[PDB]
RNA sequence: AAAUUGAAGAGUUUGAUCAUGGCUCAGAUUGAACGCUGGCGGCAGGCCUAACACAUGCAAGUCGAACGGUAACAGGAAGAAGCUUGCUUCUUUGCUGACGAGUGGCGGACGGGUGAGUAAUGUCUGGGAAACUGCCUGAUGGAGGGGGAUAACUACUGGAAACGGUAGCUAAUACCGCAUAACGUCGCAAGACCAAAGAGGGGGACCUUCGGGCCUCUUGCCAUCGGAUGUGCCCAGAUGGGAUUAGCUAGUAGGUGGGGUAACGGCUCACCUAGGCGACGAUCCCUAGCUGGUCUGAGAGGAUGACCAGCCACACUGGAACUGAGACACGGUCCAGACUCCUACGGGAGGCAGCAGUGGGGAAUAUUGCACAAUGGGCGCAAGCCUGAUGCAGCCAUGCCGCGUGUAUGAAGAAGGCCUUCGGGUUGUAAAGUACUUUCAGCGGGGAGGAAGGGAGUAAAGUUAAUACCUUUGCUCAUUGACGUUACCCGCAGAAGAAGCACCGGCUAACUCCGUGCCAGCAGCCGCGGUAAUACGGAGGGUGCAAGCGUUAAUCGGAAUUACUGGGC
RNA sequence: GGCCCCUUAGCUCAGUGGUUAGAGCAGGCGACUCAUAAUCGCUUGGUCGCUGGUUCAAGUCCAGCAGGGGCCACCA
């Protein structure tokens, strides 16, 4: 139930970055993003309504990492909230385990916050939680257990983390390992390359 | 009857069936008894099997037999013809 | 409901053959009734055996049919056979299960050609021992020609391998001795004493993965489909879960009872002779000559190459040679298929008594492994034998 | 505070146009089935068809504290061999615990299954009066004295069996009169009439044939009036189709009197009157269990009643009553029928639409499993016994949900496929190579919760003549788990054991080469194929979903295409 | 498990042992057409279901098997 393929075609694709390397490297060295995947690569389309709503919804699964039928069942949860339903759907994205681990640098990227979480590395309160999906609240404590502490793995991502832009509703302390929520991001804390209105225009169709 | 409890219940209600059976005779030859009487027309005849029939209903309700209304009812109708006729 | 069978003495397998008419049925109900007379409780009358009603109106055999005695050293499992020409698949079946036979010759007749169809088929499937009993001696009272039935039966024997002069040979009449004549019935006892002598303990292998060729099924009422044979190797235990791997595609399977001559098992062993109970299997999903193993232990195949033996002259055989496109039948355990042949590059005409490496395919997959004994058929006549060697 | 955020179009009639009007597509859902493929877990669901026919084992018993008793078992006693002088053997004893059969009480009308019949004798909503009600509960009363039988048992005897018959004997909370009777019944009153049963534990003093009397405690017994629960009856409105079904009705509509019922009533009879229903659809024919609810829809509506809960009806087919507080009775009785059996030929036996299981029908649907540990039910003062209800386990990708099948780096842009303007492009950081990790599966070691109670002793307070018995409240002491190798935690080795299906002309996301030549073939609708096919078949590349993916069947939406909201001649 | 029937070209059918196994309807090639139908000129075809026997001689006679149809049993 996970994607185990080549990942840079899916960029090439979308034709834009998804953050889906390390980072150590410029994307420019490793594929030739100007181009679609295949043989008729330097061939251009002109979409329809349709196509730029079914790439719109794509790019974003692809970033997070979620299948259909589980992004489905999210669109209807933000559905039925009050607020804007793309609002909820982007901040309920942004809530899931892994992405948090990814989000707070002890991860290199969001499959190794998959397989530090997966493998029973991380600790929410004191407790042990081995499940990606899970949504963390506000006033919570993400940790590194003793256990795992020495590897690698996490002061290399720590050490390719400050490098980069810091989210403002985490505090981090790399010293002891540790992460706190305040809050959900707002809208204006993410990244404006995003259409939420042309996921809601797919989806309540 | 394929279970050793239904054999002793088909025995002990043929028992009892054979049982109410001649108690109802008994009761019905009283009553009938008082009818004739009164279809003749002597009035102390009528009276006097009345008298003997109206305890033996009180005791066979009693017991179970019948009910309290029904006795009442037979009680009721055979004063009501008795003491219509002259 | 039921009782129990309890295990006491060794198990062996016997059965009879011979010429029709010459009195195979008559015997074996002589036998268990002589046994159970002096000890046992068998007592299984004539009509109680050939019970199908064609049989009784034609008055012949025209299946295989089990019975059970024990004298107070062994057990036994007796397989009755037809002695028609063209029940010949039937009498092959039965004796595939044999540890020796019995062979009946009456002395009015002499050897027939069924008598020796008989002694060369039990040649070509491996029957170990043969022992020689001479019927109806009532009629035939003088004491010169026995002497010439005698002979001619022991050259026949040897020129088939089997060792002539030093069977045993018992005269006697089955319709006497079960009428209740207590001079013949002596016969009987010195029968029962050579075939408790001459044959010995043969040697079971219960430290191999479990193996049952299928010959029979039946459909129980309240039960469901039943399927019945003789355990080639191996235990097979009520809740052990098997596999039917045959001429028709794999099966899965649980079983859920084990008896033997009626009598309530818990698990079958090697040499017995038993019924199996599978759980949820329809009487037309399943038939003879598939195999009911131990899942993943054998598998199916079609095409192989082998080593084979060819008949000659004053053996049946053929007067001919073959070439390719030749199709007889090939008999494996407890079945026959037709093959299409392939010689090897050159020597394309073949000598009626030669050795050969042929290529065969066969028109349905067999459980089949290296090593395993068959045999070749064709239009009433047996042509030769061969062992499995390459498989592909 | 919140209990609401609601409505989209596209293809196809023409040389092109506008309108009208049908067909088809994009969504959601299922007790699904088939084809290809398939790792693990949690929670659910699983004969829609033949209410067809059924082998075998289980699904309803319990009370000795109502009774006479002793077939079995264990204790006690008295005679009794032997020696370790009574160690060990034997026999007679219901004396004790217990208890097969028998009388008696209660339960078997509950619990479990199925949807054949039934368009209203049923169901839903709202009301009413002419009634009964075991077990549970409140109040006021009573609870005296007699009798005749019988089962079991003994003797004889019939029958293949199922099962009987004749003669003796005995007990009771079994059965039947008498006495007493009121707020009970009948009657205007005066009056007349009706019932009952004993057992169990302990004991100071007093008489004991010395069995008991006597005191005390517990539980049962009869009558009457209440409570609560259940059941019977009446009325109004609503609850499919057909007018190519328009007339129907004789106990039929009403009245009087006798009977009947727990109770009102043509419920039933005798007589009198001539009425009663119907275009607001009677009568007849077809189909069908009803509801809370379920799917769809912006709503109004449309389709439907599988699992869970309330109501109804049925129990091989057709009738009938008996017993009881309650039945016209799923594992009861009687009679008739068709099938399947046993028999000594005279006669007997049976009913899976209970839980498993078989054959048959079908496109299609599961184990002849474990336990009464928990909840609930029957009997018992209790201990306890019974429970295919129920709690669990097995099978099945049938549905919903969660997780895994590695992770970072890696240009030689390697080999090999494919395309090529012969320069190169693409698969592609993909692979190999390098460095890390160990979830799940495998092996070893620990380990919650589902358990409340019941038993033994002791202490105090109640009761009383009584520190005895009994009840209530505390404490102490040993135990009660089918699931089960539980959930979960700790350790070990190693990337090691784990990816498929549909599609690529437009609708609709995704393009080229070869083979064939209106042939072979494809197709939901328009439509492709006649020697240069993005549409057929294979290959390379790509798109969409993913332990699933496609196809078929069925419903609503789009459809304002039955138009009340909301259309026309 | 036993017994009894059928199998000739693409389709529907003849052919009773004497040696190229035939008829009709269909089909193939050349001229015309972008391609056909029609018109003109030439025409090719079978595993006689398969394997093995008997006969100088087998589609034909004798057996076994494959595929399909129709009757009858046996019940650990
Ligand atoms: N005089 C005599 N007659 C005998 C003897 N044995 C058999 N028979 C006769 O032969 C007849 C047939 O014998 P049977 O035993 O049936 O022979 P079979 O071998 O079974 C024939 P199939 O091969 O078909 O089974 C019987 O009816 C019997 O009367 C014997 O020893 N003596
Ligand atoms: C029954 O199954 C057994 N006695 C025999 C018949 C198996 C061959
Ligand atoms: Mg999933
Ligand atoms: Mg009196
Ligand atoms: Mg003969
Ligand atoms: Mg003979
Ligand atoms: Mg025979
Ligand atoms: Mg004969
Ligand atoms: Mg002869
Ligand atoms: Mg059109
Ligand atoms: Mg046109
Ligand atoms: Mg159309
Ligand atoms: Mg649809
Ligand atoms: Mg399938
Ligand atoms: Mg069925
Ligand atoms: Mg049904
Ligand atoms: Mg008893
Ligand atoms: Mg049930
Ligand atoms: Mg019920
Ligand atoms: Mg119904
Ligand atoms: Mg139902
Ligand atoms: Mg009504
Ligand atoms: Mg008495
Ligand atoms: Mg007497
Ligand atoms: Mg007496
Ligand atoms: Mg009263
Ligand atoms: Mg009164
Ligand atoms: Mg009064
Ligand atoms: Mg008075
Ligand atoms: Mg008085
Ligand atoms: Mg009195
Ligand atoms: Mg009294
Ligand atoms: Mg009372
Ligand atoms: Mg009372
Ligand atoms: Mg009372
Ligand atoms: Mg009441
Ligand atoms: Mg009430
Ligand atoms: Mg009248
Ligand atoms: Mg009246
Ligand atoms: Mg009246
Ligand atoms: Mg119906
Ligand atoms: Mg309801
Ligand atoms: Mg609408
Ligand atoms: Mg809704
Ligand atoms: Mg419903
Ligand atoms: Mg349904
Ligand atoms: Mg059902
Ligand atoms: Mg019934
Ligand atoms: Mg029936
Ligand atoms: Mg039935
Ligand atoms: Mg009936
Ligand atoms: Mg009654
Ligand atoms: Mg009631
Ligand atoms: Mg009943
Ligand atoms: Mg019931
Ligand atoms: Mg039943
Ligand atoms: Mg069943
Ligand atoms: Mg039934
Ligand atoms: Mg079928
Ligand atoms: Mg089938
Ligand atoms: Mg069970
Ligand atoms: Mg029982
Ligand atoms: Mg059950
Ligand atoms: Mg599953
Ligand atoms: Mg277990
Ligand atoms: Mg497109
Ligand atoms: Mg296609
Ligand atoms: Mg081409
Ligand atoms: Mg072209
Ligand atoms: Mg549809
Ligand atoms: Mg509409
Ligand atoms: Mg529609
Ligand atoms: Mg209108
Ligand atoms: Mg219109
Ligand atoms: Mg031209």
């Amino acid at each position: 139930a996970r994607y185990l393929g080549p990942k840079l075609k899916l960029s090439r694709r979308e034709g834009t970055d998804l953050f889906l390397k390390s980072g150590v490297r410029a994307i420019d060295t490793k594929c030739k993003i100007e181009q679609a995947p295949g043989q008729h690569g330097a061939r251009k389309p002109r979409l329809s309504d349709y196509g730029v709503q079914l790439r719109e919804k794509q790019k974003v699964r692809r970033i997070y990492g979620v299948l259909e039928r589980q992004f489905r069942n999210y669109y209807k949860e933000a559905a039925r909230l009050k607020g804007n339903t793309g609002e909820n759907l982007l901040a309920l994205l942004e809530g899931r385990l892994d992405n948090v681990v990814y989000r707070m640098g002890f991860g290199a990227t969001r499959a190794e916050a998959r397989q530090l979480v997966s493998h029973k590395a991380i600790m929410v309160n004191g407790r042990v939680v081995n499940i990606a999906s899970y949504q963390v609240s506000p006033n919570d404590v993400v940790s590194i257990r003793e256990k795992a502490k020495k590897q690698s793995r996490v002061k290399a991502a720590l050490e390719l983390a400050e490098q980069r832009e810091k989210p403002t509703w985490l505090e981090v302390d790399a010293g002891k390992m540790e992460g706190t929520f305040k809050r959900k991001p707002e809208r204006s804390d993410l990244s404006a390359d995003i259409n939420e209105h042309l996921i809601v225009e797919l989806y309540s169709k | 009857a394929n279970i050793k409890s239904a054999k002793k219940r088909a025995i002990q209600s043929e028992k009892a069936r054979k049982h109410n059976a001649s108690r109802r005779s008994m009761m019905r030859t009283f009553i009938k008894k008082v009818y004739a009487a009164i279809e003749a027309g002597d009035k102390a005849a009528a009276q006097k099997a009345f008298n003997e029939m109206q305890p033996i209903v009180d005791r066979q309700a009693a017991k179970g037999l019948i009910h309290k209304n029904k006795a009442a009812r037979h009680k009721a109708n055979l004063t009501a013809q008795i003491n219509k006729l002259a | 409901s039921k009782e129990k069978f309890e295990r006491t003495k060794p198990h062996v397998n016997v059965g009879t053959i011979g010429h029709v008419d010459h009195g195979k049925t008559t015997l074996t109900a002589a036998i268990t009734t002589v046994l159970a007379k002096t000890y046992g409780g068998a007592a299984r009358a004539f009509d109680q055996i050939d019970n199908a009603p064609e049989e009784k109106a034609r008055g012949i055999t025209i299946n295989t049919s089990h019975v059970e005695y024990d004298t107070p050293t062994r057990h036994y499992a007796h397989v009755d056979c037809p002695g028609h020409a063209d029940y010949v698949k039937n009498m092959i079946t039965g004796a595939a299960q044999m540890d020796g036979a019995i062979l009946v010759v009456a002395a009015t007749d002499g050897p027939m050609p069924q008598t020796r169809e008989h002694i060369l088929l039990g040649r070509q499937v491996g029957v170990p021992y043969i022992i020689v009993f001479l019927n109806k001696c009532d009629m035939v009272d003088d004491e010169e020609l026995l002497e010439l039935v005698e002979m001619e039966v022991r050259e026949l024997l040897s020129q088939y391998d089997f060792p002539g002069d030093d069977t045993p040979i018992v005269r006697g009449s089955a319709l006497k001795a079960l009428e209740g004549d207590a001079e013949w019935e002596a016969k009987i006892l010195e029968l029962a004493g050579f075939l408790d002598s001459y044959i010995p303990e043969p040697e079971r292998a219960i430290d191999k993965p479990f193996l049952l060729p299928i010959e029979d099924v039946f459909s129980i009422s309240g039960r469901g489909t039943v399927v019945t044979g003789r355990v080639e190797r191996g235990i097979i235990k009520v809740g052990e879960e098997v596999e039917i791997v045959g001429i028709k595609e794999t099966q899965k399977s649980t079983c859920t009872g084990v008896e033997m001559f009626r009598k309530l098992l818990d698990e079958g062993r090697a040499g017995e002779n038993v019924g199996v109970l599978l759980r949820g299997i329809k009487r037309e999903e399943i038939e003879r000559g598939q195999v009911l193993a131990k899942p993943g232990t054998i598998k199916p195949h079609t095409k192989f190459e082998s080593e084979v033996y060819i008949l000659s002259k004053d053996e049946g055989g053929r007067h001919t040679p073959f070439f390719k496109g030749y199709r007889p039948q090939f008999y494996f355990r407890t079945t026959d298929v037709t093959g299409t042949i392939e010689l090897p590059e050159g020597v394309e005409m073949v000598m009626p008594g030669d050795n050969i490496k042929m290529v065969v395919t066969l028109i349905h997959p067999i459980a089949m492994d290296d090593g395993l004994r068959f045999a070749i058929r064709e239009g009433g006549r047996t042509v030769g034998a061969g062992v499995v060697a390459k498989v592909l």
